[PDB]
């Protein structure tokens, strides 16, 4: 969860900079409009809307997802360890008992 | 059920053997059933099963020192 975190933070800006090809575009009579950015997008949705398809393509899993032990031992630093330390004599006693007797 | 575990990974070597004698997809079933022989009885049985059965598990029911202490006082508060 760490990992992903970082990468997703890593990653925010990097389907946002490049160029779009998928569509081409003239912006004739753009007098007069103050968007700019927000008008080529919808207008390159408009046109997904008129070429819409389903399919999508796969992806490389280390560049979805990667563990890396840099961010493994700090999560092991925050230890969640579940038996209770003042119980796990208790537990040790009880087991112990029960399998010597019965 | 040593001895049976013995014997049964002596079969688990064997089936394998043939699996990759013969052919890896036949089943286990069905190798067992077609190779079957009089000698599979041969549940192979020794001291060293019997030792090994011992001192691997089940020491006893009650033999540490619970018998004992009832033993001596029961005889002792039965006169």
């Amino acid at each position: 969860l760490k990992s992903v975190h970082r990468w997703l933070s890593a990653a925010d800006q990097s389907e946002v900079v490049p160029g779009n090809d998928n569509i081409e575009y003239f912006s004739i009579n753009e007098h007069g409009r103050r968007e700019e950015n927000r008008l080529r997008l919808k207008t390159l949705l408009q046109q997904d809307v008129v070429h819409e398809t389903k399919t999508s393509t796969s992806a490389a899993s280390e560049l979805t997802a990667v563990v890396t032990i840099n961010d493994l031992l700090e999560a092991c630093q925050e230890t969640k360890p579940s038996i209770s330390t003042s119980e796990l004599v208790k537990l040790r006693g009880i087991y112990d008992r029960f399998q010597k007797d019965r | 059920l040593n001895a049976m575990s013995r014997i049964a990974r002596m079969v688990e070597k064997k089936v394998s053997q043939h699996n990759e004698l013969t052919g890896e997809n036949i089943s286990t079933r069905r190798w067992f059933d077609k190779i079957a022989t009089k000698e599979d009885t041969k549940v192979v049985v020794k001291m060293e099963d019997f030792l090994k059965a011992q001192e691997q598990l089940t020491p006893s029911v009650s033999r540490a020192e619970l018998n004992h202490y009832e033993a001596v006082r029961a005889n002792f508060e039965g006169a």
